[PDB]
RNA sequence: AUAGGAUAGCGCAUUCGGUCGAAUUCUUCUCUGCGGGAUUCCUUUGUAAUUGCACAAGGUGAAAUUUUGGGCAACAGCAGGUCUGUGAUGCUCCUCAAUGUUCUGGGCGACACGCGCACUACAAUGUCAGUGAGAACAAGAAAAACGAUCGAACCUACUUGAUCAAAAGAGUGGGGAAACCCCGGAAUCACAUAGACCCACUUGGGACCGAGGAUUGCAAUUAUUGGUCGCGCAACGAGGAAUGUCUCGUAGGCGCAGCUCAUCAAACUGUGCCGAUUACGUCCCU
């Protein structure tokens, strides 16, 4: 009997929310909506999602099984929710069941490569405004 | 621009006259110190005041500040 | 047997007091509580050309009504959740009562 | 564990950096996967500067109202692009495209009514650069049979070294030369 | 009215099907070129991009050439090293 | 053909519609050079600021002062 | 060493491997077997009406058939409306504004209609469609298949 | 489809008095032929069994034969009645696909026939305007 | 693999919202009524001060300067618009074959032409045919009638039509709306799909028109609106002089909902999605 250790995360980017459940399995196993990693497509945003393992090194996640819901936003913000919520469940994970100097040299290799890796980025869509076509764009004017 | 309007610096005044041993140097100790010894809506003006209560103790240890009388 | 009480209101302030007021009688019961619950707030939007005679600039004016809604589950017989509410509500409140099975 | 990133997985940034000695700190040459981010780049005056260098040409590819905000169509096209790069010189394609932004625009120009000869600012060299040699690309490929990997591939290895056959060294020296005339 | 001129061009003629001639060129010539697409294939035999990417999936498919880089709508080849 | 020069400060924003930045720079040339430690007044285009750098091309003409 | 089991990793189930690729390879043992019903119509009808053009593949019922029973698998209980939703695409109006349209349900109930006939699909309990334990099990082991690289 | 250019190969191919281009896929080179378009064209094809992947410039004369009889008869080679572009003819009553010059010599009688009993699309068409209520 | 590259894994192997199986525990994600949080707060051998009010870089931070976007917005005015919003109104006009009010038909749509604002394009950064993964704001049914306190109007899922096109047409169930729709399969987009086309007014473009059929309505002719097959041999290959809007989740592109609505969005009001170039200035033009 071995107890079981978990953690949960989330990456937020526009409407799009990726939750993250990291757990101790016997093999590394991450998969996005059910889809494993080298099976999702186009192969540039698959890049971006293994930017969380490759950053730090594939080493930390040995025996991590990261499963990830990702629901909202579009195929990028999506992608960049999940690899998000990747990162901060390492981190996450060795916070809780590891020391500090571990997940402190992880967290700064993490904001040395993107800031964004761990802190979500406040960017929204910005309301329409009657008189405008979109948020700024004012209806075309004539003079005679 | 960041410019204090009369309403901020007039209260500001206000509180160090009547509360300056109460003051310090830190803005977030200042905050809590004017949250009970004033009444208003806006915690945005309360932040404000706090700022340049803390900006018109920093002026005293210089020296003398126009506008305040310690008595 | 479960009660639910509906708490329905325009007014932000009077539908707060109103389930506190439940709760707190609730508790003087001893009856279990399922907590207030705060569905989700429910804008009705409005929105009409300001002149009434269409000249000028097309300004327009956006009207909002918001609606507050909260629920309390009871476990408690019909006779002793019927003395629980009957005090005097705010004007502008609408409590239903249904039993749920 | 960590391993330096390499553009698609294939070309390496290792030694990359600009002959030009001017430009140095505006071109950069960080290491990177994709040439995709979502960073805020357009938020302080010269943080574009900080924007790794293929990322800033793959923005020049999504242009016109048919190939606005396709930053994922941009990428694709830029890695058939440094493939038919690499088979055009057998160099890494990242030090050409490199080459080619460090000489692709004018370094004196003329302004103002009577025109006269002005220096240009490195910021300025390193964004003409990039939207001159994407500009001609797109319009070279147009009405043709050869798609835009090949025309965009051709005019950076043309741009790189200095050949008057493309469109951003003619448009430079156009410039150059009038320039020389409004001293 | 007529604000622009247009700048007509020359219609050219390709061939949308192989002959002895065109053939045989694309299985000599056409394997030693450093960088191979059907694009710059359809300028040298005058013949259609369809037709040439065809020609060259075959000579891919006989190891004659090797295909460098692919996706769905852009093809890469590159002649055998040795 | 073109001498490397180091802008070292800003003079201002010269001409109308403000395009144009007036700064000094010094020509960056080694030690021993006619032209060591040469500063030059320039006109230029585009967005600058303080230890940029420029290629000069020719180094003799001097900006008007404004 | 390309279909090595990565390690102390076994076997494979469906949304493992490529969905293209399962697709194909069992619309390739669908026309093989020679057992599903193709319907005369599918030789001379659209997909939907939101198409312009017939299906350029000869084989489009297999595929279509392949598709919608792996979307059975992903989503039970589904039925022939939300398949349109799924096979959609961007009508062409002409010189006025472009829409969505849901795909037609007329092959979609056809297709739903010969998986039932193989035993494959059934209609689940309180509506929709749904995969039989004989319909999972031809899912998973040809999932299989197409990550060992057999393809039929 | 690397097959080899016949010496039978024709670049103007002549079907029912319409220069079909050789050059185009059988498909898109029997549209161009008067009251076939490419829905039809596609199964005119599959109706002949001729493989569509095909140059029309390699068709045979009796390939071009078994292509004029189905497009002037359809029906007979068991394509439905919703698929013509005739399906009950005002004067005949018949389900029929007009082509090639019949196109042109039945819109011209469709005119002429609203013209004579003066009907209000007639008049329209008499005058040059548009019919549609544009 | 038909030719099969590149791309994480190397105490217990993964998967199944129909397995509509149970159980237990819980609040990371969703809901929200009051709160917290940012202010020039911290640091410069910065600017300036030579008091001050401040400013510029960086730090801290989810957010760094009106935090972002809106709403509100003084005093004086214009003979600006509305007497076509009202049972808001002075004066004036008509008032029984009426300028009142109904009903029938027609018109408000009529075209040598000129102008404003849109939509769709001129294609390969493409069009077709497939396949994948995937938003958000929102909407939904009735009387002091009519039928036996509800049930029928409204929106939908599923099934059926189907032993053979679409659009239909039917049956059953649910939803008063965080409960059903709905795990909201939107479209830009993606695909190593070994797919078709290959620079041409062409499989670009889809105006114009012909024939069948269905649907809304008391009524469709002057096509109400969908769907099918023809027509595409209509202009259009990037647009003269001029000219509009816009600084970051912005422009542009992309769809969706609401609103008008029995039927009909190229409009508007919102919403999310993909996401840039340039400038960080000046008073030359207005
Ligand atoms: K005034
Ligand atoms: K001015
Ligand atoms: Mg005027
Ligand atoms: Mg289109
Ligand atoms: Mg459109
Ligand atoms: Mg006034
Ligand atoms: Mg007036
Ligand atoms: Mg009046
Ligand atoms: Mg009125
Ligand atoms: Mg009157
Ligand atoms: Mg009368
Ligand atoms: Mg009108
Ligand atoms: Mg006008
Ligand atoms: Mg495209
Ligand atoms: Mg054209
Ligand atoms: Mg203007
Ligand atoms: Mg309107
Ligand atoms: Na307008
Ligand atoms: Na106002
Ligand atoms: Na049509």
């Amino acid at each position: 009997s071995y107890a079981l250790k978990q953690v949960q995360t989330f990456g937020k980017k526009k409407t799009a929310i990726a939750v993250a459940t990291v757990t101790k399995a016997a093999q590394c196993n991450i998969k996005v909506n059910g889809v494993p990693l080298q099976q999702i497509l186009p192969d540039t945003l698959r890049a971006k999602i293994m930017e969380a393992i490759t950053v730090v090194g594939s080493k930390y996640y040995s025996r991590l099984r990261i499963d990830v819901a990702v629901h909202g936003g579009g195929q990028v913000s999506q992608a960049y929710a999940a690899r998000q919520a990747i990162a901060k469940g390492l981190i996450a994970f060795f916070q809780k069941y590891h020391n500090e100097v571990e997940k402190a040299a992880l967290k700064d290799k993490f904001l040395a490569y993107d800031k964004f890796l761990l802190i979500a980025d406040p960017r929204r869509c910005e309301p329409k405004k009657w008189g405008r076509h979109s948020a700024r764009t004012r209806f075309t004017k004539s003079y005679r | 621009g960041k410019i204090r309007t009369k309403t901020v610096k007039r209260a500001s005044r206000q509180v160090v006259e009547k509360y300056y041993s109460k003051l310090n140097f830190d803005f977030y100790q200042n905050k809590r110190v004017i949250m009970d010894v004033t009444i208003a809506e806006s915690k945005k003006l309360k932040n404000k005041i706090a700022g340049y209560t803390t900006h018109i103790m920093k002026r005293l240890a210089r020296g003398p500040v126009r506008g305040i009388s310690l008595k | 047997q479960t009660v639910r009480l509906t708490i329905t209101s325009r007014n932000a302030k009077a539908v707060e007091s109103v389930t506190s007021q439940l709760l707190t009688r609730a508790r003087d019961e001893k009856v279990t509580i399922h907590g207030p619950v705060r569905l989700p707030t429910r804008t009705l939007k409005i929105t009409t050309r300001k002149t009434p005679c269409g000249n000028g600039t097309n300004t327009w004016d956006t009207f909002e009504l918001k609606i507050y809604k909260r629920i309390i589950d009871l476990h408690a017989p019909t006779e002793q959740v019927k003395k629980i509410t009957s005090f005097t509500m705010e004007s502008g409140v609408d409590v239903s009562i249904t039993i749920l099975d | 564990s960590s391993k330096t990133p390499k553009l698609f997985n294939k070309w390496s940034f290792e030694g990359l950096e600009t002959s030009e000695l001017a430009l140095r700190d505006h071109i950069s040459t960080t290491a990177a996967y994709v040439p995709h981010t979502s960073g805020r780049w357009q938020k302080r005056r010269f943080y574009k500067a900080r924007m790794p260098i293929v990322e800033r040409l793959a923005n020049g590819l999504m242009f016109k109202g048919r190939g606005n905000g396709r930053k994922l169509q941009a990428a694709r096209l830029l890695k058939h692009t440094l493939e038919i790069i690499h088979l055009l010189t057998d160099e890494n394609p990242l030090q050409v495209v490199v080459d080619a932004v460090s000489k692709g625009a004018p370094r004196e120009d003329s302004t103002r009514v009577r025109r006269q000869a002005v220096d240009v600012s490195p910021m300025r060299r390193v964004n003409e650069a990039i939207y001159q040699m994407c500009k001609g690309a797109r319009e070279a490929a147009f009405r043709n049979l050869k798609s835009m990997p090949e025309c965009l591939a051709d005019e950076i290895v043309n741009a790189s070294k200095g050949s008057s056959n493309s469109y951003a060294i003619k448009k430079k020296d156009e410039v150059e030369r009038v320039a020389k005339a409004n001293r | 009215k007529k604000w622009s001129k247009g700048q007509s061009r020359e219609a050219l003629q390709n061939a949308v099907m192989f002959d002895k001639e065109t053939y045989d060129k694309l299985r000599s010539e056409v394997p030693k070129y450093k960088l191979i697409t059907p694009s710059i294939i359809s300028d040298r035999l005058k013949i259609a991009v369809s037709i040439a990417a065809a020609g060259l999936k075959q000579l891919c498919r006989e190891k004659l050439i090797r295909l460098v880089s692919c996706s769905s709508k852009t093809r890469v080849y590159t002649r055998i090293v040795q | 053909q073109a001498q490397v020069g180091l802008i070292i400060k800003v003079l201002g924003r010269t001409g109308s519609r403000g395009n144009v930045t007036q700064v000094r720079v010094r020509l960056m040339a080694e030690a021993g050079s006619p032209d060591y430690n040469r500063t030059i007044v320039r006109n230029v285009k585009g967005p600058c600021k303080e230890n940029d750098m420029l290629s000069l091309m020719e180094t003799e003409r001097e900006a008007r002062r404004l | 060493n390309k279909i090595h089991r990565i390690g102390k990793r076994k076997g494979a189930t469906l949304k493992d491997v490529s969905a293209w690729r399962w697709i194909k390879t069992a619309a390739r043992h669908f026309k093989q077997e020679g057992k599903i019903f193709v319907p005369n119509c599918t030789e001379i009808m659209k997909s939907s009406h939101g198409r312009e053009r017939a299906p350029q593949n000869p084989d489009w019922y297999y595929i279509r058939c392949a598709a919608v029973l792996r979307a059975i698998y992903l989503r039970p209980g589904v039925g022939y409306g939300g398949l349109s939703k799924r096979f959609g695409n961007k009508k062409n109006y002409g010189s006025r504004p472009e829409h969505t349209v849901t795909s037609s349900t007329g092959p979609l109930h056809w297709a739903c209609k010969s998986l039932t006939k193989l035993g494959l699909v059934e209609p689940g309990a309180q509506s929709g469609q749904r995969l039989t334990r004989k319909g999972h099990k031809f899912a998973d082991s040809l999932a299989f298949q197409v990550q060992i690289r057999k393809f039929g | 489809s690397l097959t080899l250019i016949p010496d039978h190969f024709q670049h103007i191919v002549r079907l029912l008095n319409t220069n079909v281009e050789g050059k185009r896929k059988v498909p898109f080179a029997l549209r161009m032929v008067k009251g076939v378009g490419i829905r039809f064209a596609y199964l005119v094809c599959k109706k002949a069994g001729i493989d569509v992947e095909r140059r029309a410039g390699t068709l045979t004369a009796e390939e071009l034969e078994k292509i004029a009889e189905i497009i002037a008869d359809p029906a007979k080679f068991k394509i439905p009645d919703w698929f013509l572009n005739r399906q009950r003819d005002p004067k005949t009553g018949k389900t029929e696909h007009l082509s090639s010059s019949m196109v042109d010599t039945r819109l011209r009688d469709d005119l002429e026939r609203l013209k004579k009993m003066r009907a209000h699309r007639g008049v329209r068409h008499a005058y040059g305007l548009r019919v549609r209520g544009q």
